């Protein structure tokens, strides 16, 4: 490569170049819990 | 063709003037394009086009190019906008001298005249040496738009911007320490200016917007308690109106108002319900919410066992007549252990009007034992008007209204007094604020000027966790932050006497954190997996310890707060004693600081401030340092946030290096990992945390979010001692 690494200075050219809630509750499952 | 310069004169159109500016703003930046900005501007030239309109167009163009592939546009658009804002206030890029500017601004009535009374021209020129106007080149675009849109002193009818960013910083430092002794005044002014202008300390909207302006109100949170009387309702409405016009957000506690149908004056009148009064509180807020720094809002609180609770939960939903909807306020449902017990057992919950149950309300907050006694007693009393509801159904309604509206909040009132810095017998917490992170004592008012009432004010600030490189830097930061906020309490004005009484007797402060997600990314930890548990404990221990130590040393210098005896700190109790013991099963990190020696110094010399820590969302203020807001994980690598102009793109800090370390909001499998962290933080936080619950419907079978999960998460939040729950975000 003869030039320094560089980012694309015209990125816009690439356009042209490549073309309701589950209500159910289980209190026993909740009872398996200590506050 | 001709353009119209800023000074009115006209010259031949020259695109090289535009290349120069853009080349300047893009210098040093990686992967930006001068050509892109010019072409994406689609700048339509006409004869006589103003050169100011030209610049605003290329700012918008460069601002919308912020992306993952090109993050550095956040600084290209910022440097362009700073350049634009410099010309808007000064007519040039170079800012004037601090003295010449303050003189002109005090003369225009845009600054407070005390600036000339407290500082001499020799002192002002000495603070102009503190200023580094090149720190304007460290902002991101989102930061600059918040400065232009909210913070920088401006005219709200002209749109005329009056000051630069570094003048805002240095004068906030000058004013807050203006009342300091000459021997250490400019010493602190410089040190605090450096702290906030280099993003070690985050300052909230009212401080950024107001500290240096004539109208002195800088407390973000106003907490008003309403009694069950027209004189209190009138006083509450008047206090809301006063403080909403003063950059403040309101928290209303209308749980005492008797239910619909209750007798008035022994049956001379029929009580039409709470909702007609809630509508009055809403129009109080909305009457003068907008027009100032931003649109104020308010959150109303009521106990879950209230009789009208089934009608208050649905106040924000659209499906109903306007007579039964108060949509434009948020609501916080107050719950204690007994209410959750009824849910876990599948039993019922009895609803009372607070007027029919003597002492039941005060016990709901102060005395958890006495409440259960009165509750079951009144449940069996047949002479008391009551209403039984299946706890499974009442909770489903609330969590369902929390889901659809997103603004139905929850405050576990028993945790806010069992693990609080206040004695529930002396000064219980019966309320929270707009964003559910403030918990301070209140007493309702009889008049607008009732001396015996108490309105709770909290002044805020944040530590930038990304800005520190070692936790011991907080010791120095906590001193600077606490001192600045405490002197602010004496410096500002109080439109309501009862509010000044609370602010002066308790001197409550609320210092939080920002950039927490970037902080976990720098440590290679995540929210959900639980890898941040022990790190979070180590981090927030240092925060609270150095905050207490800073205010404890300040109590030595100027004396503890007048009502310090009402605090649990006065009795020698620390957060390390009253925290929720379930946290010990999710964190084995030990304490690292000498808490017992701090306990002795507090027992002896007291605390200048009754509260110090509270984790607020920092929705706007955190954007100044491009930090991830509060403790919430960023929504994306490039986040979309709102402003008065339009949408803003905000890159996560240090994106190029840490895009893998970040766990984005919707990359989290659930709330259990996050909620544990909030509980661990709450072990040390004086007040509360604006904790969000998040749900991705696509992560659930049949695409519907189960009520089982909404309740299981609400319980795991209480299990780890979480005081309050803020937003519930639902994806898409
Ligand atoms: N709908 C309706 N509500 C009222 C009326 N008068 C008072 N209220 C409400 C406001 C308060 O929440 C509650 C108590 O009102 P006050 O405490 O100002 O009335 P007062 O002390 O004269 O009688 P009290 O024995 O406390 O009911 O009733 C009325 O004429 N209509
Ligand atoms: N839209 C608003 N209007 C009025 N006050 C607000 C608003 N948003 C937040 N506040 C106040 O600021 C406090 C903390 O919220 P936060 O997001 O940290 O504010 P900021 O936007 O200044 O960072 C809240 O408790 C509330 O009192
Ligand atoms: N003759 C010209 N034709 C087109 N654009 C111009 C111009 N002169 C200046 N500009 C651009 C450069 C800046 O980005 C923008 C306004 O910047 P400025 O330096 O504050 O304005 P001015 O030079 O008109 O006082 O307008
Ligand atoms: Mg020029
Ligand atoms: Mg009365």
């Amino acid at each position: 490569l003869p030039f320094q690494t560089r980012s694309n200075p015209i990125p816009w050219i690439n356009t042209w170049l490549v073309s309701q809630i589950d209500s159910e509750v289980d209190t026993d499952d909740l009872s398996n819990f200590q506050l | 063709l001709l353009v119209t310069k800023r000074d009115g004169s006209t010259e031949r159109i020259n695109l090289d003037k535009i290349h120069r500016v853009l080349d300047w703003a893009a210098e040093g930046l990686h992967n930006v394009s001068i050509s892109q900005v010019e072409l994406r501007s689609h700048i339509q030239f006409y004869d006589g086009i103003k050169t100011s309109d030209i610049h605003e167009t290329i700012i918008k163009a460069a601002a919308d190019l912020i992306s993952r592939d090109a993050p550095d546009y956040q600084y290209l658009a910022a440097r362009l906008a700073i350049f634009h804002l410099r010309k808007k206030a000064y007519g040039q890029f170079e800012p004037p001298a601090l003295y010449d500017h303050v003189v002109k601004m005090v003369e225009m009535g845009k600054y407070d005249n005390h600036l000339l009374e407290d500082y001499t021209e020799e002192e002002f020129k000495q603070m102009d040496t503190f200023i580094d106007h090149d720190r304007d080149m460290t902002f991101s675009y989102a930061a600059v738009k918040q400065l232009e849109g909210k913070y920088l002193v401006q005219n709200r009818v002209t749109g005329e911007i009056y000051e630069s960013a570094q003048f805002l910083y240095i004068l906030v430092a000058a004013c807050l320490f203006s009342n300091y002794p000459r021997e250490t005044r400019l010493q602190y002014v410089k040190r605090f200016y450096d702290a906030v202008s280099t993003f070690k300390i985050s300052l909230p909207t009212p401080i950024m917007s107001g500290v240096r302006t004539p109208t002195r109100q800088f407390s973000s949170c106003v907490l008003i308690e309403c009694g069950d009387s027209l004189d209190s309702i009138n006083a509450t409405s008047s206090a809301i109106v006063k403080y909403v016009s003063q950059r403040a957000g309101i928290g209303i506690n209308a749980g005492r108002i008797r239910a619909l149908g209750s007798p008035i004056r022994g049956g001379e009148a029929f009580h039409t319900g709470c909702i007609p009064f809630y509508k009055h509180f809403q129009t109080a807020v909305k009457s003068c919410s907008q027009g100032g720094v931003r649109g104020g809002a308010a959150t109303l609180f009521y106990p879950m066992w209230h009789l009208e609770v089934e009608s208050l939960l649905v106040l924000k939903n659209n499906r109903g007549v306007e007579g039964n909807r108060v949509r434009h306020m948020d609501y916080g449902v107050q719950i204690n252990k007994l209410m959750y017990t009824r849910l876990l057992k599948g039993e019922d919950i009895t609803l009372f009007s607070p007027s029919d149950v003597p002492g039941l309300y005060d016990a709901f907050f102060a005395d958890q034992e006495e409440f259960e006694r009165l509750y079951t007693k009144y449940e069996k009393d047949d002479s008391i008007r009551k209403q039984r509801v299946k706890a499974v159904e009442l909770f489903s309604l609330m969590m369902q209204e929390r889901a659809s509206t997103g603004r139905i909040y929850i405050q576990n009132v028993d945790h806010c007094n069992t693990h609080s810095p206040f004695d529930p017998a002396i000064a219980p917490v019966r309320q929270s604020n707009l964003c559910l992170e403030i918990a301070l004592p209140t007493k309702p008012l009889n008049d607008v000027n009732d001396e015996n009432g108490e309105i709770a004010l909290c002044t805020l600030s944040a530590f930038n966790l990304g800005a520190i490189n070692n936790l011991d830097e907080l010791e120095e930061l906590a001193i600077l932050a606490v001192r600045a906020l405490d002197a602010l309490l004496d410096y500002q004005d109080y439109p309501i006497p009862a509010a000044k009484r609370g602010a002066m007797g308790r001197r409550t402060l609320g210092i939080g954190v920002i950039n927490f997600a970037y902080y976990l990314a720098k440590h290679g930890k995540r929210y959900s997996d639980g890898s941040a548990n022990n790190l979070t404990h180590k981090t927030f221990e240092a925060i609270q310890y150095y905050l207490l130590k800073a205010s404890n040393e300040l109590a030595k210098e100027q004396g503890a707060c007048p009502w310090f005896n009402e605090t649990t700190y006065a009795k020698g109790i620390l957060p390390i004693d009253t925290y929720k013991k379930d946290l010990d099963t999710i964190a084995n990190e030990p304490l690292h600081y000498d808490w017992e020696a701090l306990r002795e110094s507090i027992k002896t010399h007291g605390l200048r401030n009754s509260t110090l820590s509270a984790l607020m969302p920092s929705e706007t203020s955190s954007q100044i340092s491009n930090a991830t807001n509060g403790i919430e994980p960023p929504r994306g690598y490039v986040s979309i946030k709102a402003s008065k102009d339009g949408i803003l793109r905000q890159v996560v800090p240090d994106y190029e290096h840490l895009h893998d370390a970040y766990e984005l909001l919707w990359e989290m499998p659930g709330n259990d990992g996050y909620l544990q962290l909030v509980g661990i933080m709450q072990k040390f936080i004086d007040q509360s945390i604006s904790a969000n619950t998040n749900y991705d419907p696509s992560r659930f079978p049949s695409g519907k979010v189960p009520m089982q999960q909404l309740l299981k998460d609400l319980l795991t939040a209480y299990k780890f001692g979480v005081k309050t729950l803020y937003y519930q975000n639902t994806r898409d």
